[PDB]
């Protein structure tokens, strides 16, 4: 009843979410994915996991609250708690209850299939108003990161019902196990996001730069590398960042026709899997790399928005990876993925509202840490 | 200035959990409580969850060591007095 | 007076120390430096500067403090700030009184010699006993880099000093302005630092390998890198990073003469100058990356000591740069200096004491905004 | 009767400083001011400081703007007073 969803979001919200590791959900789909399982875990979960982050948009500031954009997100998190909740005092064990149960994760992925572009708005509005304020910022693009990465798994665990259980018959990839490889071709994927990313280059300037793919496998030299991944994930974070290297090398060759490759190097270690994009694009001054990652500052008032160097950086933090940029200015830029090479340590990374996450909203303007040098620097040049 | 307590129970940190391994003792024998503070680490089977004090007071006693396994919900783990006296 | 020490450091804690641009150095020591203004600058400064640093040690834990090497630096300065009080009334214009000054920095130059080594014993016969604990932990990691960064300004401006307004005859070079070079050749200290690890590396492993240089202006196309900088600091980082790299580089190829090359990549665009030094010596783990910046974890319980990384860091960071680290494991590592390119843009970067600087000190064990997973994951077969 | 106000002086925040800019205010009128908090901007021709409050209240009104160039030591720059009733 949505009268008593407050009340709903206090309980569910003092739960601690579940993380899962991609070992768990691979051993789950093995041959007999017990539906009644994943139905029982995630009528539970996924309210855990709605509650949570739905605590965390109630606790940043009013005046981004109060934009159309963040409510209707806001809407859709409180039908889907619901929608989900009409589901915790059904019987198991019959088929119209679990089949019912798919039919609702269906129609939640279909309502929540803009939530990035939305929430995106509702900071522009909140930019086309109040612009800019430090506090403001610190709250926002904390709360960003955690809303957008509780939105991954959120879309992970209803991909993985769906894609197993009877929402599909013959549209997928009948040899991964949900939306997960288990034995992803790292390199395809590669040549995949760059065939694309090539395509809408050459589309939109009519030059490109090619690839150049090197890999090191010090696991077993001369064994192709492979991993057990999401390779949509994957080909997100490599399509975004191809993207980028094509702007910039195509961008900053105003007297060139003769554009210096993009190298890739995948290497393989005992824990790590490293994807290296080099570009001589041009590069970017340190002090903008940190920019490059706020939410508030790539948004104005294949380039398209300006969410694409964020959101794939939490597709690599989500199972314990990370995405790094450094660039030399007046040369070029290089991104790494990492990965965990193995999938036991391919742990879900899931925000967690608490006393700790409370106290990270709400905090004060503090005076600096170090020195800040004048603006106008006192003249010690002599007579 | 004899006061009924106050008491301290194992919570469902997840809602299917029926019972937690009480891990990491995060404060000792007669500190300061402030409603908030991470006081232990409780993991189940599915998540390491940290305890926060939700009534102010100090630690006195442990009811549960460091290292307990399978400790069932609504279990007794520590006492809590308002009055720092106790030391 | 030594009893009334506390009390001026409560003064000079006050106060904010004064970030300086490498461009004010530059033209101060222009034509014909004043060693006025420099001695009633310092006769001040350098009390703020180490009043406030000394306010923060003061504030990391005791059992720390207790150690005696924390406690033999905490007396030297002590003992270099009375020196240099001993100043403050004293007479400018009176050319006794700035001679006997220069010798009272040279003195506390000396004194303060082996600060480094000592405050890493200290923090080492801090692990010899109560061992780790992350709140104690973190305390020390925020007071060694401010601690650290604090010394370095402290011997800038003594060596900027000394070497403009002490012996006349010569060493020092000296188109220097102190130990500033204004035509700093990048290349150059490459070379040099290479030359000094490739001697060290060639004699601890009997093995070393090349090195190759490139170089890319985009400022100036054709143009040798150049810049305003103390090659001593660059030559530190440069010099403190080949030899890891070339350890690495020769242990884990455990089997070559057919050693792969470090390669430096030097770039000039409008705002940085970028150093990158690229080696094959098969990575370390991400994980383990964020380890190695770390002063407690790299000491124990070619390569020498563990605090090269963290230090070289600090020197990068002192004029508003920055030393990253990326590796690939089982491929190799990039480590990246980043310097500004203009000297205007070059300032210092001074820790202050402040309520702000305090309350970093006085945290507590929270618990943490993300999910930490179980030890023992259900088992979901 | 005259409110239990707090006096806000521009002091010395370099040892030789006598006068210094007042950059820009980081606390508008009528906000709280919770001791540690960073008031406002002081700029002189060696550094830029953050000026922190020391006594808790609110403030009531701005004695000198944003911008102004070159302000004496001692000079009170703001009003503070230890109630709320004066919004
Ligand atoms: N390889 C690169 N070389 C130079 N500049 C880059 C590179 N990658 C990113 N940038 C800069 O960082 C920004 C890219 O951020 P990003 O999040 O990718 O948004 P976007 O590429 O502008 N558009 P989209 O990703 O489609 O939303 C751009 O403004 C670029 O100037
Ligand atoms: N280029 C590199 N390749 C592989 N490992 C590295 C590299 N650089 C640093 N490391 C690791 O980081 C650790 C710390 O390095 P560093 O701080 O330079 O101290 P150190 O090399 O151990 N000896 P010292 O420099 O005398 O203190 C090293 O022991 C290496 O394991
Ligand atoms: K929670
Ligand atoms: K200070
Ligand atoms: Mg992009
Ligand atoms: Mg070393």
């Amino acid at each position: 009843s949505l009268a008593g969803a407050p009340k709903y979001i206090e309980h569910f919200s003092k739960f601690s979410p579940s993380p899962l590791s991609m070992k768990q959900f691979l051993d789950f789909g093995s041959s007999n994915a017990c539906e009644k399982t994943s139905f029982t875990f995630l009528r539970q979960e996924l309210p855990v996991r709605l509650a949570n982050i739905m605590k965390e948009i109630n606790l940043l500031p009013d005046r981004v609250l109060s934009t159309p954009s963040v409510q209707l997100v806001q809407s859709w998190y409180v039908q889907s708690l619901l929608d989900i909740m009409e589901f915790l005092d059904k019987d198991p064990e019959d088929h119209r209850t679990l089949s019912q149960f798919t039919d609702a994760l269906v129609t939640i992925r279909n309502r929540h299939n803009d939530v990035v572009p939305t929430m995106a708005q509702g900071v522009l509005e909140y930019k086309d108003t109040y612009g800019d304020d430090p506090v403001s910022n610190q709250n926002i693009q904390y709360f960003l990161d955690r809303f957008y990465l509780s939105r991954i798994s959120i879309r992970m665990l209803i991909n993985q019902h769906t894609l197993i259980f009877d929402g599909s018959t013959n549209p997928a990839h009948p040899k991964h196990i949900g939306s997960i490889d288990p034995n992803c071709s790292v390199s395809d994927v590669v040549k995949d996001a760059y065939d694309m990313a090539k395509l809408l280059c050459d589309k939109y300037y009519m030059a490109s730069p090619d690839l150049e793919i090197q890999e090191v496998n010090a696991t077993n030299a001369t064994q192709p590398i492979h991993m057990v991944y999401v390779p949509s994930h994957l080909y997100h974070m490599l399509f975004e960042l191809f993207k980028n290297a094509m702007r910039a090398t195509v961008e900053s060759h105003e007297s060139s026709l003769t554009l210096p490759p993009i190298k890739i190097m995948v290497a393989l270690g005992e824990e790590d899997l490293s994807i290296k994009m080099s570009d001589r694009g041009g590069g970017v001054p340190l002090r903008k790399i940190e920019r490059l990652f706020s939410y508030m500052y790539s948004t104005a008032p294949l380039a398209g928005f300006g969410y694409g160097l964020p959101i794939s950086r939490l597709y690599a933090k989500y199972f314990q990876g990370d995405l790094q940029l450094f660039s030399m200015e007046g040369f070029g830029t290089d991104a790494v993925i990492y990965l965990k090479a193995l999938s036991t340590d391919s742990v879900e990374r899931l925000p967690v509202y608490n006393k700790s996450a409370w106290r990270h909203y709400q905090t004060i303007q503090e005076a600096g840490d170090w020195c800040v040098p004048s603006t106008e620097p006192k003249n010690t040049s002599t007579y | 200035s004899y006061p009924p307590h106050m008491q301290v129970l194992l919570p469902a940190l997840s809602p299917t959990m029926t019972m937690g391994t009480v891990q990491r003792w995060e404060k000792k024998v007669g500190e300061k409580l402030s409603e908030g503070d991470l006081l232990a680490e409780i993991e189940t089977d599915k998540a390491t969850i940290g305890f926060e004090v939700q009534e102010e007071g100090y630690l006195a006693k442990i009811l549960v060591p460091e290292g307990t396994r399978d400790v069932p919900l609504g279990t007794p783990l520590c006492i809590i007095v308002e009055k720092e006296a106790d030391i």
